[PDB]
């Protein structure tokens, strides 16, 4: 019901510039959030719940943040730019929709 | 940590349903409920429902309120999902994952060619 | 010797670390809880607050409640530290509740969602409904009655006996407070104290539950839980639900499913009202898990907090009364 | 010195091992029990509670009740600790019983079956039957009459005298307590203690025994008895049901079997409600005895316990009247 | 050992140097207020007065306020000794101002001209309009209804339940005071105490700032500030406009900018009464800023002091009631 | 008047298997069952009351349990199997009503 969409679906090549993948949902959002990682079709897993903290078994390199509709997730020192796509996961109220993103 | 190992391969007849299964050893299965999910072209991940191992109590999407059955069974610990009218519209990957998708499965890569 | 700064009569250190009453040969004397001696012979664990009289904040004490040196007519669930003793007076009448929302959505959706679209309004107002007098309460009423003479209004009793003799939101109005003098056994009632300047502070303190597991019938009972924002909330002992439940409706453990009269809980919903369902929903998004039924022992319970608990084989309505069931249930 | 903590006036380890009252020159004096030398004088061994000012919760203490230090219009059956000392007032009218279900089956069922189909209500509200107040208790009412002035009303009295002058649901409303002073023989009645504060405490505590053995009148008396879930109730020393009845009804026994002025236990029959025959039923499963007459002394006594005893050669009603007998004992 | 000259439990050394209140295992216990371990944690540094029992001269002391030990019914925004805690009781009926004289000039002329032709009457009187009691204050009222009985009025809550059931002069006429008692848990109310012994000095000894920034509901809370004229009022602490704001009205500054709900401080606007501007005023001068925003945590408070802070995007009347808004805001 | 019925009244050969001799009455009861053995003709005596607790003279290998209608005892280590009978008497209620059972 709660729709998901992404200030930013495909990331323009920019070289040592600053990096934020934001989710705005239809409605605000009490930060239920879920972040995705996953490799080449492998190693699907979550790092960052509750918008601001991580799964503990995950490296603190992940740093989520954000506050009401806008949440962004930033990247410290980017190591390396394959193709893997990522989710955006709300936990408002039913049903689960996730979300997009490209990066690392 | 946690590990899904499956069958390598199955062969099946044409237009005959298959059944996925996903091994839940990673866990107590009666704790905590798993969830179904899965990806499709143009339409991203859509959420299909969950199911409470203990109880059998499910919860379904607006578009999967008939499409799946899910069930499990305690004496193997796994759960089973069961789509009836299949067609060409229902050919994607499902991956299964514990409560708060914090652990996912090893999904097939099905392709023709 | 032994700080006790709330005076209660226990050492604080055995309020926090736990203590129990056992008797030796016909004498009572507290003790540490220590476990393979106390366990086996179903004596339950006691913690209370170290800087509060009377942890859920009403008359009897810690001391009182615990060691038996209480008012006989106080109900056997109340006389735990954590579990309020307060008087609740009524009048094919029955128990009603305020407002109900839950009911739209599914009945198994309590199991994947929690709040949102759906609540309980809660008010501490007694209030009754008609197609006599009833203490539901563990507390008694003494020497005034209510408004919607020496005898009393026992809890779980009717003010006339049973063999003597579309709403009624019934007032709060009750009367003096029968406390243990501890000089001697006898019991008196102090005319200056009253209920009404004591269930404004058992409200404020506690955890309000409510359970329909026996009879139909909605019981009310409060569990003190801490409050982070208040200093002394503080002092309490961490509460969860698991044992709130335990505690207060008898619900019982033999394999670590909780069972109430062989009713298994995931027989049972769960309603919570607006700060209460957020407060559920923040715990269990941090804990990573949106089932609640298998977390009840991870889940603390705070000030301010309303808990509705119904049976799910029942259909109910907005006054929370069992009009109906499933076609197979009432078949057999 | 001697603890006692209940600063009853007697150390708690008499109360516990046992205790008498003997004069060796008109003094007074407490003194362990001691057998071959206090039992060929008729005295009789006293067991008391040692957290407990009165063990039975009546106003009046162990030491009062035993050396005698109260108010002289206590019947003499209530001078025993483990014997609550309460007023009963009533008003051809004669004393009734709230409800009766035994009647219909054999009067003999009672010494191989036990509750089941057989029970009995108990109400604690007076109640009379009529086709002039009455003190059948143990204990005075002074200042108040109840409803259905310095002049009292003693017990196994009326309250105007003999040569002076349909149902009655009788209110349990009494007077004040006539408590005696401690620092001289004067006996004083203090207006804020009242009777209402303390019957409750009395039935919560003690287990009601209901007796016709003297002019077919139902005398009503409680024994203190054990509360395993109450700490402080478990601190009563242990009561069997033989013990009770030889302190409270006046049954003697003087080759092992009871009598009552000459009249076998087994002449009576017995009757309990439903939890009480339920705990008496498990007393005797565990006990290996269906028989309930031949092991009265090892069937223990706990609270919230009721029992009736009737006669059985007389034919009783819903109210407990002989209104009949058998035809042999009505014609001789 | 610890001087504590105004005998409220807390040393005047604490009191003056700052303090707050940790709990380390269940148990609370005063400290000095020491940095990079208690800021961390969201503790609150509390300043008070070493001379006076209580610093807002309501019936609550310090150490009541800060440790807990107060009547739960307290608001928490009164929990701050700074903050003075005493009732607020009213009756589409709305709260509304005595007077109100700026709103012919600019709405922006605020930033840099303070007083002169723009004002405030203040009344300590209560006052309503129309076109069911309400506290919106900080302590209840137990006993006693005011002129335009068991239970109370609860701060932030109607007299009537919800569920139960041009202007309006409501007087000051509160009830008694329930007072913690320090021997025990328990919470008794004097008779003999009563509010309008306490309102008076409260009045005198505080600055009173009103604001209206949630629901457009005027919400009266005052400070307790500095009397130069007073000896005793100077042992109060320095209290600036922005720690009164911080401590009374939730505003909060992440990064050195007020915010309230997400609403900067600019966004308001400031009014004074007559001698509040006058001394406001000499401050700026003497501070050489005729801007006040951005000098607010050099901005002292005085007593006899009152502050008006309503909404810029709102119309006011003479009322205070938002009866019209710009147009942008309207529709969007 | 209650009705006294075995869920099995012959054991199948089943060697190394669980072994459980269950009573279902005609209404609850409140453990209120004994437990009688008896050899060849002799012998006659009871084991277990109340469904729980051994008579005290004889030893602990015999243990029943159960709760509500249906009771069952168990055998931990089978030392024999011959022919005799058992018993399984209610006390719930007169008349006394037996079972009936074959193990040992
Ligand atoms: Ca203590
Ligand atoms: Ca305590
Ligand atoms: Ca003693
Ligand atoms: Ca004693
Ligand atoms: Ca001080
Ligand atoms: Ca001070």
């Amino acid at each position: 019901a709660a729709a998901a969409a992404a200030a930013a679906a495909a990331a323009a090549a920019a070289a040592a510039a600053a990096a934020a993948i934001s989710c705005r949902a239809s409605q605000d959002i009490s930060n239920y959030l879920n972040w995705y990682a996953a490799a080449a079709a492998a190693a699907a897993a979550l790092l960052i719940y509750y918008t601001s903290r991580l799964h503990s078994e995950v490296p603190s390199r992940f740093s989520g943040s954000g506050s009401g509709t806008d949440y962004s997730l930033t990247i410290a020192a980017a190591a390396a730019a394959a193709a893997a796509a990522a989710f955006c996961q709300q936990g408002k109220t039913l049903p689960w929709t996730f979300g997009g993103g490209t990066k690392l | 940590a946690a590990a899904a190992a499956a069958a390598a391969a199955a062969a099946a007849a044409a237009a005959a349903a298959a059944a996925a299964a996903a091994k839940a050893s990673g866990y107590i299965f009666t704790n905590y409920n798993m969830h179904w999910v899965a990806a499709a072209a143009a339409a991203a991940a859509e959420w299909i429902g969950a199911i409470y191992p203990r109880t059998g109590d499910t919860s379904y999407n607006q578009k999967f309120k008939g499409k799946a059955t899910l069930t499990a069974d305690k004496s193997s610990s796994t759960a089973y999902a069961a789509a009836a009218a299949a067609a060409a519209a229902a050919a994607a990957a499902a991956a299964c994952a514990r409560d708060g998708f914090a652990y996912w499965a090893a999904a097939a890569a099905a392709a023709a060619a | 010797t032994v700080p006790d700064r709330d005076n209660d009569g226990i050492p604080d250190s055995l309020e926090v670390e736990g203590y129990t009453v056992d008797v030796k040969n016909k004498r009572t004397f507290l003790s540490p809880w220590i476990s393979n001696i106390h366990e086996k012979k179903g004596l339950t664990k006691y913690k209370s607050s170290p800087e509060k009289w009377s942890t859920a904040s009403d008359p009897y004490s810690d001391f009182e409640k615990v060691t038996g040196r209480i008012d006989k007519n106080v109900s056997p669930e109340a006389r735990h530290p954590l579990v309020a003793a307060y008087p609740i007076v009524h009048v094919s009448t029955s128990r009603t509740h305020t407002s109900e929302v839950h009911g739209n959505a599914e009945v198994h959706a309590s199991f994947f969602d929690i709040g949102g679209s759906v609540s309980a309004g809660f008010s501490n107002s007694n209030s009754s409904t008609v197609a006599r007098y009833v203490n539901t309460g563990t507390a008694p009423i003494y020497n005034v009655l209510p408004t919607t003479l020496s005898q009393i209004l026992a809890p779980n009793n009717y003010y006339p006996s049973k063999n003597l003799a579309l709403r009624l939101d019934t007032d709060q109005v009750y009367g003096n407070i029968a406390t243990y003098n501890f000089e001697n056994g006898r019991v008196r009632v102090d005319t200056g104290s009253n209920w009404s300047e004591v269930l404004p502070q058992i409200q404020e303190t506690t955890a309000r539950i409510i359970f329909n597991g026996k009879d139909l019938n909605l019981v009310e009972r409060r569990i003190a839980a801490v409050n982070p924002s208040d200093p002394l909330e503080t002092t309490k002992p961490d509460m969860t639900l698991k044992e709130a439940l335990k505690i207060a409706f008898g619900f019982n453990e033999p394999n670590g499913n909780l069972q109430y009269q062989g009713k298994d809980i995931t027989e049972f919903d769960f309603n919570f009202d607006q700060q209460t369902s957020q407060n559920i929903k923040n715990q269990l998004a941090e804990l990573n898990a949106t089932n609640i039924y298998t977390v009840l022992d991870k889940i603390k319970l705070n000030a301010k907090m309303n808990i509705l608990i119904r049976d799910k084989r029942f259909h109910y309505d907005r006054n929370n009364i069992a009009v109906g069931a499933d076609e197979s249930v009432v078949k057999e």
